[PDB]
């Protein structure tokens, strides 16, 4: 029942351009938090768990820290394969809370 | 190599049942589990219940009266079955697996391609 | 036939626990093994980790204006500096401003090792005694003594104990019976039974504990405070086994020995010369306390029946002050001891009670399937057993000879 | 067949106290456990935290122009500084100006162990002697001696005693019996039985304690006053299993010794020869007081019966001075020593007495089930059990052989 | 008539584990050899290398607020550097900024080598004891200590150990029976029997481990992260030959003996003279513990049967304090011990239970074929074989003499 | 999940019992015990009484006469009985939950949602 | 029964300052005081417990301080939605007693 909010829900970026997404929750989650990426047709896909660890699979340019209520995720070299939405979650209490969501194109 | 798909009826009735059938491939459901999440239309995901390895179960306190979810590992299935249904109850539905088979901090690693539901008279 | 361990299905998990973040569930258990049967494993209880859906909050009530100690135990501000430790990791002797007051004032007195270990935790099947759940360094600022006779030394007195007097006693005693029947008519007849029985006591002291306002050790209150606030059974059994059921209020110390020894006899001639002769012996000699040279002597003097010269019991006797045991004890329920201000400190009481009375009915003898011929059954690791009389030398007491 | 404790279901919660903060519930004990039974737990309180409605205003009027010592007890300006310590923890040595004034004028006297422990608190049930309540360091400026013999010293005497004579005395008693019948007609029969008992004693000194404008120690005040107003059993029962029912007003000091044989023989002869020889013995000896080289050596010596020197007998009288007994006593109820000056003293006398009276009732022998063919009943730590004579040997004292 | 080994053909493979990269199949046993047959390989388990499906993606919940120590074992930060060693290689040691302080704060105690290797692991079948899983020097900053009477020294208890009682006690028994039968009528009869029975014990100390949050090895824990999620029969019982199927919970220390002898005599004459003399005779003999000097020459003198003097039981008690052995035990399952906080930890509890009772299952006697005239069979390394009485000698037990 | 839920008539005669039920989720009876707060509008809160998860119920001294608390473990529900109503009884009525088993110092941690009930005049 | 006044009917203030409100109990509490906010319709939701402690799920904006028996409950960098009626509860003696309720309004 932990409520997770991020502030922004659209931005726009050119290529070679480093952007950052933020999500805040209620409570302390101690370093459980992940990051997913809904591009359209619905394929969603794990980035990030644990606030610091990568996924095998995803590309190395992807990173992400934070302690506490408040996390960051960082896209440095951005590129149209990236032009998608970047969920948040956490798993410390039942049941698991999702985020709103932030679109990302290019403009 | 892990798959998933849901197959579905699509097109159910405004007071009837739905019935889902996630098979799996790639991996034993005795050591795993498999959880349902929703997505309604423009909208954000919503975590709706989950099947442990040995057959225990969690659900949402919001919809924990009328879900229900089966499992049978020999045929490698999990179904979901919700009693009664409404016009907010139109989303597209997964079917994920957590790291092991229950009872710790989860996230899902490998995600079904989720098939799209609507409900209407 | 052979008789093997059965188990009762498992019940149904409790809900997640906030704090523990666990479950738990319970099963038990029917039958012992016999006749050479598979004993009971005794896996009673069943635990795994959860997702609680409420954070945990626990609080408890602040000392106010008494000292808090670096391990949680609120202590009286006037103990802050004194010539002892209370907190028990000497957490207010580090911050000594100045001028020391000690609380006996250059008074010289001893630490007793007697007193140090009073209040042992005795449980209730097998009577043996345990780790002494008191913490017997603390003295509450007060410098009570008391003295030895022999060795004309003061011993100062913990908090806890509220009575200790050293003493000098001893008790003996020596009983024989012999009967004898002799039946002839050709035909004969001829019997001879004697029992023996020495026993003896030596007392070194005598100690009475406290009831309210007492002050326990940090791991037993730590220990205590994991418990689960609902009553599942597999955790309070391991309490229980780790501290036992009961402790000892009050109790005697010294040591003693014991000897008993049997004879039996029979005899029948006819006349066809028919003669029988049975002869049957047992004796058995029992020693606790003191030092290990001394009694050991003393017992392998005292199988024999010899007589012995009064040198080594008074050699045994008086090395008893340096390795005494408990000779008598007076049982108290253990949850008596739960602090009252605690976080739900009733439910842990009654479940408390509830547990030991489960497990003084589990565990017990009178399951055990009967012997033959009057035999006598004990219960030892999960494994009912039978013990035969003379006449009888069976597995269960059944082959006669 | 075999009876288990049972206890009577609890009673009703009381009213919160505005001070202790708690509430409290009694119950009772209907039969303990006997003929291998389960024995009882003595589970007869339960307690329980509350929250109170007025805040509690708990006080005691000050000294006035006496001192007020740091423990509370109240002592008089001449003694603000001497030569000895009244508040208990030398407060009031803490600030002599100049000019010491010692009371006894320097002569030459030493501290009494005899008289520093009197006035012993004795359990009714058992006569087990406990700590005295009184506080024997509070001598109120007075240089009282008196004067042993055996060493020509002169040992002061503290306030609380009103009498100490050092007197030196001795006792014995030597009684035998015999008895022998011969019944005879074929037939035949003898009989013959033989008694032995020996007791003497040795008297060290004789105290006689104070009645009116006592002081006792600030524990016992402490716990006298954080008794409940009404009427709990739980808690006056704790009072009383901490602090015993009685107190010795009156005693003696000392050792003995005993000893005790009983001879029995029988036979019986018909005329088929038919002969029976039946003979039993039992021999019990006991000692208390004196050191333990002395002692034992002599109580080993006495079971042998062979005449032994007189010089072990003087050993032992010349180390009795080092390790004294109670023999004697002479009981006065503990409610009687509740101070005057004190809130609601006279309702925690009633209290006390209804609860010692009620401690009596219970745990008596009378609810014990009584034994079969002439057994003798004792009750040892919540379960009843049968003593049998020379001739039965049952549990129950109903196997004869 | 010969029996030979026959073993079940294989199961099918499992599946691929993504990181062990490993396929298990295993068997099962039919017939045990017998009667100079093959003997069993026991070869259970099979498993070969495979490439996975998924990676190999493992990782667990890090310590958090607390100390990573470099096996990976998660400490609490006020450990970080004392005296004590916690982290298994002194790993938290070596930032000490400066002012060590040591929990003990200047008191002397002393490492007990009792104590530092007590619960023992037991394989169920043949009761070998086996290396302790525990870790004995992680103290978890704490001075607990205890005395031992015969050497007056204080030695050091560990966190693991939750009681340690030094006690002094032996026991000594002797039973012998005899029967003599004479029948004649010519004809003639002898009947003989006679049986001896000695046996005694020494008593050391007695130990118990706890139950919940223990401290384990950092071996055991590896070996036990390595087992497969599914079940595989090899692996788990490859496990549980390592490290046996029990640990011991409680138990003693110290040393015994026993000695036992038949003796048989028969005749038989009539009369054509026919005589016939039956003699057999029995002797046998044990010793545990001590030293090996004192030992020996006791057992060597032991046997002729010859009355010896005392010393050398004083001596052989005195050496068993450097020797000892485990005389009692109370086994518990090993599946107790697998850590709560662990990825699939349940399953591996379960996994090891139903491996504990199929590796129960097999390697019984109960599929060894009978033997003859009340033969008694023993299991040796997958071979059966019987044992016969005084009267057979057959390797069958079936040559009558 | 910890939520609490009420019901009541809505409208009762100036002369005619009531009858108030608080249905708690996410937690046991047992272990919690639950306050009964009413609030008259244009003022603050009130007190008015508890009852422990053990069974004992502490009223407020001034509607000592009148309130009634019972207890149903089994459907964990909670009920609040005042007969003989006034015109000044008019209030929201909130159940909330204890610190903790009953018998201390407390905060009420979690609310219900809040009951208005009119008496006619 | 204890009376607790909080003299502060009304308070008005601007966003991002400072705000204190002041309750005083009438005897010696033991520094067992709680604070509630109510935002309109009926909603409840308890901030600190204790006199210095945050309940779960409150931001760190709120902050509350004294001892024996002035207290006081501080809002700093106020907000649109922190527009609510504040109380004081004491849990000592039964019954328990809450304090008048400042209304917080923004100018
Ligand atoms: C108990 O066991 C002993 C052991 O031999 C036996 O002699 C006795 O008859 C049994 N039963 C009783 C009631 O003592
Ligand atoms: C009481 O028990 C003793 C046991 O020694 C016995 O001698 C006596 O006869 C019994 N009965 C009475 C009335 O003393
Ligand atoms: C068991 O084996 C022993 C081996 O010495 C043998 O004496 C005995 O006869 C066998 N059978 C039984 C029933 O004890
Ligand atoms: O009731 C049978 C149950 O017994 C217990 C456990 O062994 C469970 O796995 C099993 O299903
Ligand atoms: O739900 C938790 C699970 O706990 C365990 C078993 O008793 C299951 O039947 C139960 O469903
Ligand atoms: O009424 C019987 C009584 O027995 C005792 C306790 O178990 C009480 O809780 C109970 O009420
Ligand atoms: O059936 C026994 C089987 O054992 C295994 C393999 O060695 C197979 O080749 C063989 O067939
Ligand atoms: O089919 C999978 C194969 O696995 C391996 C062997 O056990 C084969 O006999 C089996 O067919
Ligand atoms: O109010 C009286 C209370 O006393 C106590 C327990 O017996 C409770 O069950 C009871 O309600
Ligand atoms: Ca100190
Ligand atoms: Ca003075
Ligand atoms: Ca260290």
């Amino acid at each position: 029942d932990i409520q997770m909010t991020q502030t922004t829900s659209s931005l726009s970026a050119s290529l070679g351009d480093r952007v950052t997404i933020s999500c805040r929750a209620s409570h302390d989650i101690s370093n459980y938090l992940n990051w997913y990426q809904q591009k359209p047709d619905g394929t969603l896909k794990l980035l990030i768990y644990y606030t610091s660890r990568l996924h095998s699979g995803v590309p190395s340019r992807f990173s992400g820290s934070g302690s506490g209520t408040d996390y960051s995720l960082t896209i440095s070299n951005l590129e149209q394969e990236d032009v998608a939405t970047y969920f948040c979650q956490q798993g410390n209490y039942l049941p698991y809370t999702f985020g709103g969501g932030t679109k990302l194109e290019i403009k | 190599q892990v798959q998933l798909k849901e197959s579905g009826p699509g097109l159910v009735a405004p007071s009837q049942s739905l019935s889902i059938t996630c098979t799996v491939s790639g991996f034993s459901l005795t050591v795993y589990g498999v959880n349902w999440i929703r997505q309604p239309p423009g909208k954000g995901l919503e975590w709706l219940g989950m099947i442990w390895g040995d057959g225990s179960t969690d659900y949402n306190s919001a919809l924990k009266s009328r879900l229900s979810i089966t499992k049978d590992n020999s045929k490698s299935q999990v179904f979901l079955k919700m009693n009664s249904l409404q016009t907010d109850d139109t989303a597209r539905y997964y079917c994920a697996r957590d790291r092991s088979y229950g009872g710790s901090s989860a996230w899902f690693g490998y995600w079904g391609q989720g098939t799209l539901v609507t409900v209407s008279a | 036939s052979h008789i093997d361990c059965r188990m009762s299905p498992w019940s149904e998990w409790s809900q997640c626990d906030p704090c523990l973040r666990q479950m738990f569930r319970s099963r038990s258990i029917e039958v012992f093994g016999q006749f050479n049967g598979k004993r009971c494993t005794d896996a009673v209880g069943d635990r795994r980790q959860c997702v609680p859906t409420e954070p945990c909050e626990d609080a408890e009530d602040d000392c106010g204006n008494d000292f808090q100690c670096s391990t949680g135990r609120c202590i009286k501000m006037r103990l802050r500096c004194n010539g002892d430790n209370d907190c028990g990791d000497f957490s207010d002797e580090d911050d000594c401003e100045s001028e020391p007051r000690p609380p006996c004032r250059d008074r010289v007195v001893e630490e007793s090792e007697l007193a140090r270990t009073a209040g042992y935790g005795i449980n209730i099947l097998g009577m043996d005694p345990l780790s002494t759940p008191f913490d017997n360094e603390f003295y509450n600022g007060l410098c009570n003594r008391d003295r030895d006779g022999n060795t004309l030394t003061y011993y100062r007195r913990p908090w806890n104990v509220a009575s200790l007097i050293y003493e000098t006693k001893g008790e003996k005693n020596f009983r024989t019976e012999h009967y004898e029947e002799q039946i002839e008519a050709s035909y004969s007849s001829k019997k001879e039974k004697m029992f023996l029985h020495v026993k003896g006591e030596i007392h070194l002291g005598r100690f009475v504990m406290r009831n309210r306002d007492v002050v326990l050790t940090t791991t037993f209150v730590d220990d205590i405070k994991a418990l689960p606030t609902t009553y599942e059974k597999g955790e309070y059994f391991a309490f229980l086994e780790t501290y036992g059921t009961h402790y000892s209020s009050s109790g005697s110390l010294g040591g003693l020995y014991e000897l008993i020894y049997v004879l039996d006899k029979a005899s029948m001639k006819r006349k066809v010369n028919i003669t029988s002769e049975n002869l049957i012996d047992d004796v058995v000699s029992l020693i606790r306390g003191g030092t290990r040279k001394y009694a050991f002597e003393l017992k392998e003097k005292l199988l024999r029946g010899t007589v012995i010269d009064v040198t080594d019991f008074v050699n045994w006797a008086s090395s008893i002050n340096d390795a005494p045991v408990l000779i008598s004890q007076k049982l108290s329920p253990i949850y008596n001891l739960v602090p009252v201000k605690m976080k739900n400190a009733h439910l842990k009481k009654q479940n408390l009670e509830r547990a030991i009375e489960d497990y003084i009915n589990e565990f017990s003898v009178r399951k055990c399937h009967t012997c033959q011929n009057g035999g006598t059954v004990i219960l030892m690791d999960g494994k009912c057993l039978c013990a035969c009389p003379f006449k009888f030398e069976g597995i269960a007491c059944e082959i006669s000879k």
